[PDB]
RNA sequence: AGUAGUAACAAGAG
RNA sequence: UAUACCUCUGCUUC
């Protein structure tokens, strides 16, 4: 419900053809999300 | 140099604001006015660092000659700029101007060197010296005892080690003789000897003595070995399910055997 | 088929897996805007938490007052802060019974300690309410306000040195009938010039005396500031938490030095107790509990957690703490460790920012500072702060602020409140019962133990201890608290199950860039994993992957790939320069593009020391170049061994405040910094030691350098014209 | 103290050359007279 | 709008 | 008011 999807193409994906949407959506963040963004890596280390 | 304190010092005193807080201030109150500034705590430097980086002349300089010795900029990059730094009052520079700095400044003494950090080359020996055996899987009772992180020189209290270091750099501040200048004399002998050439800052020489003099006690879970030249490896030396056959480079102690 | 995380806890239990239940990778909470709300809130409920005591208007101050202290027992499950006096003594009668020679020697050591402690130590408490400036300023800009004002005053404790005149100074500025204080205004001055007009007008700064009344004055100095607590983990809503002023810091330092004193040595105190030796402590003070009762005998461990810990225990038992625990100390000294608690006891709370109105239809927004807080219909506030002002009246003062005579703030008391807790856990027993309770204390977070035979008696126990405490104002957290049958508990997020099991994700958010600098973070990064692995359980694989995402987010958030590398940048385009023109490139730093050598055997050595002698003479001469412009003036939480060298560098200032009326601070400093600057090239020694001395700053120099010059002349180092030209220098001075 | 002097050559005499024979220790704060004395020693 | 979540940003200041 | 499609600022607290 927050995204605004077209229909822009097709593509040979898995051999067949398959519709390409484009996904459109108004979004937003900030220098502490991206900075935790940036040090998303250690992801592995806790399953690790 | 005392011509130049002397004239600097009339320089100054000329500024009322100076003359009149050399005069108010106390020797005492020199540890206040020193830590005076208008910088703020930074609560999230692991963001700031990050947000930092990506500005435009993040470092700040140091005013002097070898600061002018950078140029502004360097094919295109701007290497520093001319606004000042309020902390400073020397230019404002971007990371860049440590990679030109490292790769076309100008070629220091570093004579000295490796007897100033000697402390830690003694690890680099001690592990390029040294000699691994086995390892082996299978459960270790960990127990958890403070221990002694690093090897020393020759361990003291802090007040015994500032004081030898005092002696060792600054003999004419040293102030009220104590009994530890006689104890260790021959110490005080050979690190002055040691580190009489060297061009770096003595702030720097006291911080090195402080880490091969005073001692770093922590506890630590330990199964085995318990020697500094062996906690100093511990990461390596054990696990909670496997052990490491380890055996260091250098002379080891008598009574450690 | 439908994966269940979750469904991992089939196979591993809870404690061998907890790692995976904390977020860590995730995003800490931050706050937004005021938080006046919290405030009020915590306002509200302390007093909430003490209403049935006995109110009382200070004549002092002239605020409301509440005293919950000998009131009368709750009759219900809402947190109390009725403590009553004589089971607090009876607790610490217990302990001083159990732990005899403590007391007095903690006092004689923390009495020893003060005698000693000069003023400058007040400079290392961080943030600090400026009662001059009424804003959370650094501490020792805080200090040499308040000194430079109290000079003003007539007061020169300072000029001593030590601690106690300064304190001396602060309990008497209390009795001073107008405080003058300086403040900073601007003057315009035509300056010569070479600009058409052939002047330029620079606004000088210079200061003023202003005065405050005495009432206005005690107010400011029982003042403490607030502000929401920022990225506090593992919680939904936020909260409040406080700053004190100056004065009261000397008189907290002892109180704590002392509780300190006495904490180390009690074994149910989990403080100061590193979070290593916590369970050598906590692992030992179970296996006692185990082998104590054999026949049938239940030991049952109890989860502890208290709620509204700071906002129960009240300033008056603190004192009587004090005045107990310093039995055999002479009087000038309980007269000193005294005072804190009395400041707590009548302190003010100041109320943040304020609440922000606004309207949508005109897009506009305004802050309503605390004094014009109740300038405006209640209405027009929204629902649930028209209910918490209309609460806030009673306890509201006219200057904007919420008088708060019960309860402590965030993070005060927290050794002289753990020894409270501790004299909780000293009863061990209740009318010789069929059982015994013992455990460990962390402020808020406790363990409890419990020992008898038959489980029905445990709970009795934990019911009479419940009970027990809140005769002392400490109140259980029935619903975060949970008990079982011993093997396995929780404490300050430490998970014990038969050992106490590694909990990796904790500290997982160390692992990534610290931010001092290239230099530190590189060993900083390391070390973390070296240690790490020793102590938070990290296997050398998760280790040494842990060694390339450290490098991977280093050469990122540096901008420092691979001189080989084809990745471009400011930098990059010099690095890869140094990369084509540097033949020891093995040599060369990651931060210089250089290629990462580390692994799991030499963590513990720095990278410089490393690549030593792989570098060459130029770039290791260019690297470590003594007088280098990028390292500053530097003088001797965790502590790293690292190199001082050209990537040891310090960031600029922030520049905020070139456009505000704060301008003034820069120039005040950089006249400290050249005084300091060149007291510090008269005397070395300056930046490792504290000079000490009562005699004036400029004298020492005088002397110094007149030494200097007779000694240099006379060894045959300076001329006779050099001589004479210092010595009449110094004899103008 | 006051009146000795010592002159360019090394010798002395009662006072105008700006280096007296004898050095005050006394009277001085400790942490400078001990300066004074160790910088002489 | 949206981010976001018990209150804020979606620029501020001279 | 004008300078001001200018200037300063990005944790700098009122």
């Amino acid at each position: 419900p927050k995204y605004t999807v077209f229909r822009i193409g097709s593509l040979f994906v898995s051999g067949r053809e398959k519709s390409v949407y484009l996904y459109c959506r108004v979004n937003g963040t900030n220098k502490i999300q991206m900075k935790w963004g940036m040090e998303a890596r250690r992801c592995l280390l806790q399953s690790m | 140099m005392t011509l130049a304190k002397i004239e600097l010092l009339k320089q100054l005193l000329r500024d009322n604001e100076a003359k009149t807080v050399l005069k108010q201030t106390t020797v005492d109150q020199y540890n206040i006015i020193r830590k005076f500034n208008t910088s703020r705590i930074e609560k999230n430097p692991s963001l700031r660092m990050k947000w930092a980086m990506c500005s435009n002349f993040p470092l700040a300089l140091t005013k002097g000659d070898m600061a002018n010795r950078i140029p502004l900029e360097y094919k295109g990059i701007q290497l520093k700029t001319n606004a000042e730094d309020i902390g400073t009052k020397g230019q404002m520079c971007s990371i860049a101007a440590v990679t030109w700095w490292n790769t076309y400044g100008p070629i220091g003494d570093t004579e000295g060197f490796e007897r100033v950090y000697e402390s830690f080359f003694l690890r680099k020996m001690r592990l390029d010296n040294a000699t691994w055996g086995r390892i082996t899987f299978g459960p270790v009772e960990r127990v958890r005892k403070r221990v002694l992180l690093n090897p020393l020189t020759k361990e003291m209290p802090p007040d015994e080690a500032s004081n030898v270091i005092m002696e060792i750099l600054f003999p004419k501040e040293a102030g009220i003789p104590r009994e530890s200048t006689w104890i260790h004399r021959e110490l005080i002998k050979e690190k002055r000897e040691k580190l009489k050439g060297t061009m770096i800052t003595p702030i720097v020489l006291a911080y090195m003595l402080e880490r091969e003099l005073v001692a770093r006690r922590r506890f630590l879970p330990v199964a085995g070995a318990t020697s500094a030249e062996f906690i100093e490896m511990l990461h390596c030396l054990q696990g909670e399910n496997w052990r490491q056959i380890y055996h260091p480079g250098g002379n080891k102690l008598t009574e450690s055997r | 088929m439908n994966i269940n995380p979750y469904f991992l806890f089939i196979d591993v239990p809870i404690q061998a897996a907890i790692s995976t239940t904390f977020p860590y990778t995730g995003v800490p909470p931050y706050s937004h805007g005021t938080g006046t709300g919290y405030t009020i809130d915590t306002v509200i409920r302390t007093h909430e938490y003490s209403n049935k005591g006995k109110q009382y208007i200070s004549d002092v101050t002239g605020c409301t007052m509440v005293d919950p202290t000998n009131g009368p027992l709750p009759e219900d499950n809402e947190p109390s802060a009725y403590a009553q006096l004589d089971c607090v003594l009876e607790a610490l009668d217990r302990m001083d019974e159990e732990h005899p020679g403590l007391f007095q020697a903690a006092s004689q050591n923390a009495m020893e300690t003060l005698m000693v402690t000069t003023v400058d130590k007040l400079t290392q408490g961080r943030q600090t309410f400026d009662w001059t400036v009424c804003r959370n300023q650094p501490a020792a800009t805080a200090l040499n306000t308040t000194i430079t004002s109290f000079r003003l005053n007539d007061l020169n404790g300072a000029d001593k040195g030590g601690l106690i005149p300064f304190c001396q100074d602060i309990i008497d500025s209390l009795d001073r009938p107008e405080m003058t204080f300086f403040s900073v205004k601007n003057i315009k001055k035509k300056l010569p010039a070479k600009n058409r007009k052939g002047f330029l007008i620079k606004r000088i700064p210079m200061k003023v005396k202003d005065k405050i009344t005495k009432v206005e004055y005690i107010k400011r100095a029982l003042s403490l500031n607030t502000m929401t607590k920022d990225a506090e983990r593992g919680k939904l809503k936020r909260r409040a938490i406080a700053t004190a002023g100056i004065q009261i810091r000397g008189f907290v330092l002892v109180v704590e030095n002392l509780a300190k004193n006495i904490c180390e040595n009690l074994e149910q105190s989990g403080l100061p107790v590193g979070g290593n030796e916590k369970k050598a402590k906590l692992s030992n003070a179970v296996a006692k509990m185990l082998s104590n009762c054999p026949p049938g005998g239940i030991s049952m461990t109890v989860t502890g957690d208290n709620t509204k810990w700071n906002e129960c225990l009240n300033p008056r038992i603190f004192l009587a703490m004090t005045e107990r625990i310093t039995r055999d100390s002479p009087i000038w000294f309980r007269d000193f460790c005294s005072i804190a608690p009395v400041l707590f006891s009548n302190k003010i709370a100041r109320l943040g920012k304020g609440f922000m109105i606004t309207s949508k239809t005109k897009r506009l927004k305004a802050q309503i500072p605390c004094p014009d807080l109740f300038s405006i219909p209640l209405e027009r506030y929204n629902e649930e702060t028209r209910a918490k002002l209309k609460k806030l009246k009673p306890f509201f003062n006219e200057e904007g602020t919420a008088s708060l005579s019960p309860g402590m703030m965030m993070g005060m008391f927290n050794m002289l409140s753990t020894v409270l807790g501790v004299a909780a856990l000293g009863i061990k027993n209740i009318g010789n019962k069929e059982y015994l309770w013992d455990g460990l204390q962390s402020s808020d977070d406790f363990a409890l133990f419990v020992n008898a035979k038959d489980e029905e008696t445990c709970m009795e126990g934990i019911n009479d201890f419940y009970r027990t405490c809140k005769l002392l104002g400490i109140n259980m957290s029935k619903k975060k608290s949970y008990c079982n049958e011993t093997g396995m508990f929780e404490f300050t997020s430490m998970f014990y199950r038969d050992g106490f099991v590694s909990n990796f994700a904790m500290e997982l958010p160390s692992f990534g860039v610290a931010g001092v600098n290239e230099s530190a973070d590189m060993a900083i990064g390391m070390t973390i994993i070296k240690n790490n692995m020793i102590n938070n359980g990290m296997g050398p694989a998760t280790a040494q992957t842990a060694i390339q995402l450290f490098i991977a987010d280093y050469r990122y958030t540096y901008k420092c790939h691979r001189g080989d590398s084809k990745v471009e940048g400011k930098r990059m385009k010099i690095i890869k320069e140094l990369w084509e023109n540097t033949k020891g490139r093995d040599g060369l730093l990651v931060a210089d593009g250089g290629p990462n050598i580390y692994n799991l055997r030499n963590l513990h050595i720095p990278e410089i020391v490393l690549k030593y002698n792989l570098m060459d003479p130029e770039y290791k001469g260019r690297l470590l170049h003594p007088q280098n412009p990028f390292v500053g003036h530097l003088s001797i939480k965790m502590d790293y061994d690292a190199v001082s060298g050209t990537h040891s560098w310090r960031t600029k200032r922030n520049r905020s405040i070139l456009n505000t009326d704060q301008r003034n601070m820069i120039l005040e400093e950089q006249c400290y910094a050249k005084c300091c600057n060149l007291f510090e090239a008269c005397f070395n020694s300056a930046s490792y030691r504290k000079p000490v001395g009562q005699h004036s700053m400029l004298e020492a120099m005088a002397h110094r350098l007149r030494m200097d010059a007779r000694l240099d002349y006379e060894s045959g180092r300076m001329s006779k014209d050099d001589f004479e030209k210092a010595m009449a220098h110094l004899g103008e001075i | 103290s006051d009146m000795n002097f010592l002159d360019e050559e090394g010798k002395a005499y009662t006072a105008q050359n700006l280096r007296p024979q004898y050095e005050v220790i006394e009277g001085m704060p400790r942490t400078i007279a001990w300066m004074v004395q160790r910088s002489l020693a």
